Order: structure tokens, then sequence, then C-alpha cells
RNA sequence: UUUUUUUUUUUUUUUUUUUUUUUUUUUU
RNA sequence: AUUAACAUAACAACAU
């Protein structure tokens, strides 16, 4: 409930960075890993093997 | 089905309490269809809520008609 | 509490046309937490906006651009008034 | 605060409109009497665990009487009996706490404006007659003569209102 | 996933043994008690080895 | 029903204090939390009769906390709102105007009248002392004092009876024993006025009546008329 | 009262009464009623004729 | 009567069907052959024959009012925001590389 | 459990006039009396039905004309 | 205007995805806000504020002025009457034309404005005035630092602390999950089975 | 501040406690 | 247009 909440804000924020119109800036800090599995690693081989083709 | 020849008729027997309302979506099919006319410069919902009888040229209403007292 | 006491804030500075400003703690709209803003009114005596030493300082910036605008838009204020009354005195 | 009730409602009005328009005072008519008639039923299925039920819907019709009261007859419900209906004295009422009459009003209602008036008249009433002091045929006459003079004066201001000449007013009253 | 809650396995007397740890409280909480009861099992000395 | 079950099951039954509500207890604050917003945003809603006599609970601690200037109040002011305009209003249009106010800031009006689809009562939920008010509110604070001293100066049986409580009050002159002449000398700077800090423009403001206006015409609507949407669409039936 | 009927209402009985309401009492109850409403009446004590309506079509 | 009910004054804004999103291949100009190049511009041929008749710069035809100031490419920022590409440009400083533990025990 | 026999038209009879009785004690009479007092406040506006709702008023009419002393209308100006 | 009226194609030319969704539905309910002679807006870092300057219609004199009307007072405008139906009738414009006749105003005020992210107007300025406000900028930067160290922690967080501290915090239980015929001992163990050689 | 036994008190009266009903009215 | 079952209404009654 409590991150479901956070979320919401720092949309809005953002939404309204972007209706503004001001330089698109992030927070560049350590982000985490929700990520388990290489799914790009692991798709740029099927176009690599279809452009071959 | 619109031939009307399922059994779909079976439940509408019982009484309900209340139903869904898609809100969310039809606001954005409206804003779509509002957005879509406004591109071309034409006011629908104006049309859409103005009085029978009723002219009213332009973004005007009933604020209009206040500071417009002579 | 929105009334600033005499111990609540700075010397008022009036304007030409009538509006007053003064430096005080207000609390900002994000938390309601206090912080250095400077506070607008108008002659009647409304609150109409405030900034922050951030957007202050932002703003002197960009002052200077501002102040061309000026004296470009005048320009055509100007020209505007001769085109009307070229006609308006030729021709009534 | 009923749905189904405007179906009644809508007759009332009906009736009411239609008796106006045919010249018939509504301010004297009472509903006498209603009448219903059966008309028939609209079944529909409803399918159950081990059963098929069957669920249907009612119409009726409903036949209304109307009768106009003489002034004879209202006289004497009125000014002996009392009984008086709630609208005209919530009226009266309404206009006294507004002020849209005078202080003689009050007074000429009394009769007819709350259930104590009404009660301390009936009784000063029955005095009266016991006493050999009240006459029956002189006040039908004096109520009679009142009622119909703001009758008419109601229709011949309504008339002067249009700006009408003298001799329209003249052939219309 | 589906019981949403941790699980430590180790072996004691060349039998498996399998212990519940319920996440509800905090996912944080119940992954520093089930590294704790781990490290308690190597510390005492009851996994074989 | 019946309508004799009713009656027969509410005897020797206490009455709540806090009227029951659809949902959780979580919910239930959340909904109350959110109307108070509403209301403060309004300044007169209709609601239904029972709902109208519990949120005037809430309604008339919000004010009673806000009032304080104070940073522990502060925090329960805090705890008792959602969005920044309501905020902003409590803070800058409302406290100021319920200086003299000691409490009861909200009132409840019944209706008298049953809803179309649903037959349920009706009432509003309006503020004390605010623009376009259904009745006027009495004087409170030096205002007081001088109806209070017209009052007596009217007629005898003013005096009379308001001769006890104007004693308190210091309009009776103990000097002569007889009402004060002067009322004005009993003038007090109150908080909401400001105090004191110790032109040939062509651009200046205009005085009007709530706000003051520019001496130049802008083609915008107000507020509540710049921002058009559909208020409810129509959901085509599936035969 | 708000939102809630009085739980001190009284309803009447059409066949019932804490009094007591039995066919005997019945009798009496309304044999007062009927005098009482007879006596309501004001009749005027001199006319000079009697005319009754009739429908000539039935 | 019905105001909904313009196909001409609405064009292709509207589907007039159950279609709640709508298709469209790439264009001829899209595509690669017989497509506008996004470096002709400033090439000297194209220039000849528009003289005095058309600007073919496109830094003349940005839309400002859904447009963002240019940021600090020191600075994080979105690829999105300018870059009309699907390329690195080299302005952009080194970045590095990320790669997911799948055994981390082991260590 | 399950009906033994049929009930009788003097049983229903009886029923219909304690129901009726029973509801009228309850129902109707409050709905009457609430009625009957929004009467002194003007009538109601709704905002919705402004489209082709009439305008507002405050002033109630006279159902009874012929106890309806004073004016009743005002003579047309030159 | 922030729209091309009448514009080609026949497609949109701006995104409809995102906050842009959001952003077209709140401009397209007002079609005329920018003024068509504006100065580009200008947003600020911290909080989405843009300043620009445009040129705003006349008024007429308070002195002509009726009064106060509606619970939104405003001036008049200064603008001349349109030609009337007589006229128009003989004029050779169509009857399109004709009905489509407004009222002209004078634009001849200059004035810089304030807005927010969503170009909501929030305050006007003039050139006395902003010449006014440069000279006390020295000013205001002294009494804003000044007023910066009046301003102390929040003592919510000590309470807390001290609160948690010096009193008792129960905690109930969770995740209570039943068992069906055979119920559960804290610890299970596996079963041992040997290979078919 | 409320509820409860897990606390406390009684184990007396029966012409008592209590109660829906004034009866010289033999044809309302 | 149409019988019964069934549904509603009006009138008629006094040694009570």
């Amino acid at each position: 409930k409590i991150r479901q909440r956070i979320v919401r804000i720092r949309k809005r924020y953002m939404g309204q960075r972007i209706e503004a119109g001001l330089p698109p800036y992030v927070w560049g800090g350590p982000y985490p890993q929700y990520g388990r599995k290489r799914s790009l690693f692991i798709r740029g081989e099927m176009y690599r093997r279809m452009l071959i083709y | 089905n619109k031939v009307r020849t399922d059994k779909k008729e079976r439940k509408r027997a019982f009484p309900q309490r209340g139903f869904w309302k898609k809100q969310n979506f039809l606001q954005v099919k409206n804003n779509t269809v509002r957005l879509a006319f406004a591109v071309q410069g034409v006011d629908l919902l104006k049309l859409k809520r103005l009085r029978w009888g009723e002219v009213r040229k332009g973004n005007t209403g009933w604020w209009t008609d206040d500071y417009r007292s002579p | 509490y929105w009334p600033p006491t005499r111990k609540d804030r700075s010397k008022r500075i009036r304007l030409p046309s009538g509006k007053k400003c003064f430096v005080f703690n207000a609390k900002r709209d994000q938390d309601g937490e206090l912080e250095p803003v400077l506070c607008f009114v108008d002659s009647q005596d409304n609150l109409l906006m405030w900034f922050n030493e951030e957007e202050l300082l932002e703003f002197e910036k960009l002052m200077p651009r501002l102040e061309s605008y000026y004296e470009l838009w005048e320009e055509k204020a100007s020209r505007t008034r001769m085109k009307e009354a070229i006609v308006a005195e030729a021709e009534s | 605060c009923l749905h189904r009730v405007n179906y009644l409602l809508n007759l009332l009005n009906a009736s009411r409109k239609k008796i106006h328009e045919q010249g018939g005072d509504i301010s004297r008519v009472y509903v006498e009497s209603y009448m219903l008639n059966i008309q028939g039923q609209i079944k529909r299925p409803q399918f159950r665990l081990r059963m098929v039920n069957l669920i249907k819907t009612w119409k009726f019709a409903v036949v209304l009487r109307f009768r106009e009261y003489p002034m004879d007859e209202y006289f004497h419900k009125l000014f002996i009996l009392k009984h008086v209906p709630r609208s005209l004295t919530t009226d009266m009422r309404l206009a006294l706490a507004g002020q849209r009459v005078g202080l003689h009003a009050v007074r000429d209602w009394y009769p007819f404006l709350d259930s104590k008036t009404r009660f301390f008249h009936r009784k000063r009433l029955k005095w009266l007659d016991r006493t050999r002091q009240f006459d029956y045929c002189l006040a039908r006459r004096v109520f009679k003569s009142k009622y119909e003079e703001n009758c008419r004066r109601r229709k011949i201001q309504v008339l002067q209102a249009r700006g009408a000449s003298d001799a329209v007013i003249e052939e219309a009253n | 996933p589906r019981l949403n809650v941790f699980a430590v396995q180790w072996r004691e007397d060349g039998q498996h043994r399998i212990r519940w740890f319920r996440a509800a409280y905090g996912l944080t909480r119940a992954m520093r008690a089930a590294e704790n009861f781990r490290k308690t099992l190597e510390a005492t000395g009851r996994v074989d080895n | 029903g019946w309508s004799k079950v009713v009656n027969f099951l509410n005897k020797g039954v206490q009455r709540r204090p806090h009227r029951r509500l659809p949902g959780q207890p979580h919910h239930q604050w959340n909904m109350l939390k959110t109307q108070l917003d509403q209301l403060v945003r309004s300044d007169r809603l209709e609601l239904t009769l029972p709902r109208a006599h519990e949120l005037q609970q809430y309604a008339e601690e919000l004010v009673h906390f806000a009032k304080q200037n104070t940073p522990e109040s502060s925090l329960i002011v805090e705890s008792m709102i959602f969005t920044p305009a309501a905020r902003r209003k409590l803070f800058h249009e409302l406290c100021p105007l319920y200086a003299n106010r000691p409490f009861f800031y909200t009132r409840v009006v019944n209706q008298h009248r049953l809803r179309m689809r649903d037959a349920a009562p009706m009432a509003y939920l309006e503020f004390v002392d605010r623009p376009g008010e259904i009745r006027p509110a009495r004087p409170v604070g030096f205002e007081r004092k001088q109806a209070i001293w017209e009052e007596m100066q009217a007629t005898r049986r003013g005096r009379r009876q308001w001769w006890n409580h104007a004693k308190k009050l210091g309009l009776i002159d103990e000097e002569t024993g007889d009402v004060i002449s002067d009322i004005n000398a009993l003038r007090r700077p109150s908080a909401a006025e400001w105090e004191e800090s110790d032109s040939p423009s062509p651009y200046k403001m205009v005085a009007a009546p709530k706000r003051a206006l520019e001496p130049f015409f802008v083609d915008l609507p107000p507020p509540t008329e710049r921002y058009r949407k559909q208020r409810y669409v129509f959901k085509r039936f599936r035969p | 009262s708000s939102g809630l009927p009085n739980t001190k209402r009284r309803i009447r009985d059409p066949f019932w009464r804490r009094s007591g309401w039995w066919r005997w009492r019945q009798q009496e109850v309304k044999a007062m009623n009927r005098s009482r409403a007879f006596r309501r009446h004001l009749f005027p004590r001199f006319t000079t004729e009697t005319v009754s309506f009739v429908d000539a079509a039935e | 009567i019905e105001l909904a009910k313009n196909p001409d004054i609405t064009k292709h804004n509207l589907t007039y069907s159950g279609r709640v999103r709508a298709f469209k291949p790439p264009s001829a100009a899209q595509r690669w052959e017989m497509g506008e190049s996004k470096y002709a511009w400033r090439l000297p041929i194209p220039n000849l024959l528009a003289g005095d008749e058309m600007q073919l710069n496109p830094a003349l035809r940005i839309d400002e009012s859904t447009t963002q100031m240019f940021p600090d490419f020191s600075k994080p920022f979105f690829h999105n925001a300018h870059f009309n590409f699907s390329w690195k440009p080299e302005e952009v400083p080194f970045q590095q590389t990320v790669k997911l533990d799948i055994t981390p025990w082991r260590r | 459990a399950v009906p033994k026999g049929k009930r009788s038209k003097h049983k229903c009879k009886q029923r219909q006039l304690i129901y009726f009785f029973d509801q009228f004690d309850g129902v109707f009479k409050r709905r009457r009396e609430s009625f009957y007092r929004s009467f002194y406040n003007p009538p109601y506006f709704s905002k919705q039905t402004e489209q082709t709702s009439l305008p507002p008023s405050v002033l109630r009419p006279f159902r009874f004309p012929g106890f309806w002393p004073g004016r009743f209308a005002f003579k047309m100006a030159s | 205007g922030n729209f091309r009226i009448k514009p080609p194609g026949a497609r949109h030319a701006f995104p409809k995805l995102g906050t842009h969704r959001m952003v077209m539905f709140r401009r397209m309910n007002l079609l005329n806000w920018p003024p068509e002679d504006a100065s580009p807006l200008h947003p600020i870092e911290p909080w989405g504020r843009q300043f620009f300057v445009f040129n705003a219609f006349a008024t007429i004199d308070p002195a002509d002025w009726c009064g106060p009307r509606g619970p939104f007072p405003r001036l008049p405008p200064l603008a001349k009457p349109a030609p009337d139906a007589a006229t128009l009738a003989a004029s050779p414009s169509s009857l399109l034309s004709a009905l489509r006749e407004t009222e002209e105003r004078s634009a001849t005020r200059t004035v810089m404005c304030v807005t927010d992210f969503a170009q909501r107007p929030l305050m006007f300025l003039g050139k006395d005035d902003f010449r006014a406000l440069r000279e006390n900028l020295p000013r205001i930067k002294e009494e804003l630092k000044a007023f910066k160290e009046r301003i102390q922690p929040n003592p919510v967080h000590a309470q807390y602390d001290l609160r948690r501290k010096l009193l008792v915090y129960p905690r109930q239980a969770m995740q209570r999950l039943k068992t069906g015929e055979h119920g559960g001992y804290g610890t299970r163990r596996g079963t041992i089975r040997e290979r078919k050689t």
C-alpha cells in the first residue's frame, strides 16, 4: 500500500516536469534489480541470426 | 446476441442491486472525439448543452452577460 | 496565522501599482513545512503567489532577457495605435 | 415519492384539467369512489436447480368518479360540519404568515383557519342556535353572495388586465 | 512464490530437513532470520560435512 | 416488512455516537477525510441528513485546531487534509475569518424532501458567515457589544433585560449608573488586521468588492468555466 | 429522528385494543359514535318546500 | 441531428467501428527505398532548386509547445528527448555495462 | 413447514385492512407531514435540469381564488 | 494558440500517449488562451513556472463603469459594434460570413505574465513594477538568509523515538495458515528411496 | 469511559412486591 | 365478440 502510494507521487512529479517542458533529468543513483532473466542479451542473438539469414 | 437466440435472458430474471459503469473508458473516448473536433475548431459540448432556442457565438455563456450590463 | 505580526516579517516594499511584498516563513504546498518565502500581496491585501531562494536566484538570471521584450513589444503597441488612428481620423 | 404512482398522478391531473376546461368549478369537486378491472398477465420463464418457475407481471385498469358539490351542499359541509380540506387551510396560513393579506382577513378566515378556531366557532354557533339568534338562511345567503362576488371580480379583473374596451367588458360580463 | 515464504535446507544425520519462515511480517526481516538460522546451524555444528 | 418489528426490536437499545459507514474502518476514515477536504473547497455541500450530522463533527475540529498556531496543532491539522488548495484556503481565508468566533463554525439545514431515485432525506452542510449563506450569522466580539448597546438604547425592555449582562461587558457607566454614551471608545485592534510596519502610474489597480481589478481586459472565463467535461457518459445495453 | 423513525410511535389496530375491543363493546362504541355524529348538524327551523333529485334517463 | 456523425470533419482521427487501436503500416517516405533522406537537406543540388521558395532546414519547423530544452550529456538524461534515431551519438560519454549475477552465493 | 389448508376470503379481507392501517400509520402519514412542511420554503431548483426547467420562483400560487381577497391583476399602463 | 486551426494531413501531428494525452485534453478547452502575438514562454527549473510578455486589450474608464456584477466582477472591454443587419444584407458577403461577424478590440497594453506548468494565469506585472522590483533584489537576499536561520527541526521524530522507548508496542500474528487431516510440527522431513540398479 | 465473570452483595417478604379494570347502569 | 371459476364497485337492512 505504501509503495503504490509513493509511485503515484513520483509519477505526478515527473509528469508535471514533462508538461512544463523542462530538461529531461532523472535520479541518477543506485537503482534496484527486480529482473532475473537476461532477456535483452538473449533477444539480440535472434536478430543477429535473422540478419545473417 | 443482437438476434436474441442465446440463453442470455436467464440471469436477468433475478433482481440486482447495481451494475458497473465504464466511466474511465467512456471519458477517454469522449475526450478523443472532443479533441478530434477541437483541432478543426468546433465546440461539441457547447452544442450538446445549449438551450433549445439559445444562441451563443464563440466561447460565451452566463458569465458573459455579467459585465455586459449595457 | 496568515497575518504576519511585526516580529514575523520584514519591511514591506510598495510598488508603483500598489502591490506590496515582504519576506516571511510560509508553509510550502509540498508538506506544509516552513521555509524562507517572498510573499506578494495586492492593494487589498490578497495573496497571489510566492517564491523561494532557488526560484528568485533562477529568475534573476532570466531578468535581462525579459527586459528586451518590454522595448520590443512597445514598438508594436505604438504602431497599432498609429494604424488604428490613421483610419479613425480620416474616414469617421 | 413513488415511481409507479405516476400513472395515477397523470390520471388525476388530466381529470382536473378536463373538468376545468369543461367549465365546472374545480374548487368544489370531490372523489366519490373508484373501480378496478383486471386486464391480463405476461408470464416469463425462471429456471431453478430442479424446476422452472414462471414469473409474471400485473396489469390493472383504474376507473374514477368525480362529483361537483352544489353551493347548498358546500355551505353545509364547511360552515356547519367544518370539514374544510387541508390545502385551503394551508394556503390561508401561508398567506397570513407571508403578510400577503391585511389584518381583516385573519378574522374573516377565523371560522376555517385552525382546528381550535373551528371548534370554538362551532360551539358559539350551537349556543346561538339554542338562543334562537342564528339564521341559517341568512348565513347561507351571505356565504353564497361572498363566494359569487369573489368569483365575478376574478374574471372582471382578468378581462381588464388585457386592456379590452368597455363595450367588450360589458358584453363579456 | 505461491507460499510467499523462505525456506532453509540443511542435512542432519543423513536426513533432509527444511524449516518454514513466513515473510508476511517483512521480507528483509524474514530473509535475515533465515540467514541467521543457517549461520546458527553452522556455528553450533548441526550440518553434515 | 411490517413496520412493527422496528419498534419491537428497538426497545432497550442505546444510540450509537458515531454513525456506521459502508466499509472497513480504514475506508471509512479515508472517506470522511476526503469529504472534509471537499467541504473545505466548496462552501456548501448537499448530503444526506445522517451524513451531514456526521461530517460536522470533524468540520468543527479542523477549524478548532487550525487557530492555535502551534507546532503541535499544526501536525494535527496536517493529519486531516489531502490537497494543498484546502490547506491554503484553511490557513488564508478561514483562519482570519473566525478570529473572534469561539466555536460553532458550521451548521446543518434539512431540506424536508426525498430523493427521486432513492427516497432519502437531504440536507446542506454550509459554513457560517460566508458569502451567499442560507441565513445571516450573529455578531461576535465588539460587534456584539455594539448590537447589545443598540438594543439597550432602543427601548426600555431591552435595557431592563440587558442590565445585568451589560455590567460585565462595561457598557454601563458606574460613575453615573447609565448606559455608556460613546460606544466607539471600546474599540480594540483585532488579529485579522495588519500591523503597521513603521501614484501617477497608468497600471494602477481599481478597487472592487472581493478583490481588486486590473486596468486591462483578459479574454478568459471564470475559474469555474474554463475547464469543461462530460458529467456522465451513456452505457449502451448489450441485448 | 435523524434517519430513524421514532421508536415510541403508536400503531392503531382495527380489531384489537388494550382496553378491550370485543363484539359487545363494539356495539356500545358504535352507538355512542353515531349518536354524537348525528347531533353535529344544524338544520333550519323554517322551510317553504323540499325538492328531491331524480334522474329522468334512469 | 447527430453532431458525432461527421466523417468529413473528423477525418481519420476516429475509427467509425469497434477498433480501439488503429493500425498504420510504414509510409513510403518512412521506408528506406524511395524514402526521404535525413541528411539530404544540406546537399548543394537541392538548394539550387529551392531558391527563395522553400527552406529545407529541419531546425526551422520544430514545435515549441511539445519540445524540451537541451540537457547536459554529463548529467543523466533520456534518449527519446531529442535523438530521433537508433544509434548512440559520439558526443555521449562512455557508458558502463552491468551483468546480472545468477549465482551470487558462490562468492 | 408446509401449509395444511387453504386460506378463506375472510382472512384475506381482514389482512388487507390490517396491512393498510399498518402502512398508513408509519409511512404515508409521516410522508404527508414531511411534504407539507416544505411549502414555507421556496421550491427546489435543480442545476442539472436547467436545460428544460422553468426559471426559479419563490412566490406560491393560490388554488382557491374564491377565498382570495385583495387585487388579482394590475391594470395595463398607458 | 497551442494548435493549428485547420491543419494539413489526415492525422494529428503531435504525440497522444503518456502525459501528452492529458496535456492535449487540458489544452483543447482553451483554444485561444495564448495570444497570437506573444513572446515564447520561459519555464523555471524547480517548480513549473513560465514567464511571457504579451499585449492585453484596452478597457473602459472606471468613470463610465456601471458596477460590479455577478460573483466575478470584471471591467468591460473597449470595442466597436459590428455591422448591422441592414448593411450586411447589402454587403456582397455570404450568409456564413455575415453570421460570423464579431467586434473589434484594441490591443495596446503591453504586460508581462507568469503562469504555472499548466499555463494558468497567476499574476500580472508591468514595466514600472518590474523596474521597481530590480532595485530591491540585494535587500531581499539578506532578509531571506536571515530568516533561514529561524527554522528548526521537526520534534516529531524525537517524540516518536521517546514514545517507542518508554511505551508498549503490541504486535499481532500474521498468515495463520490452516492444515488438513495431517497437522504441522514446525519442521518437515523428506523421504528416502533406493535405486533399481 | 462502557460490557463481562474470574470480582462484590442478598438469600428476606407471599393479606408481600406488582398490576392493563371504580362496579346501585336490569336491555350504549 | 364470448359461459363458469376468479377480481372490484354501487344500492338495499334496525326488536337494536
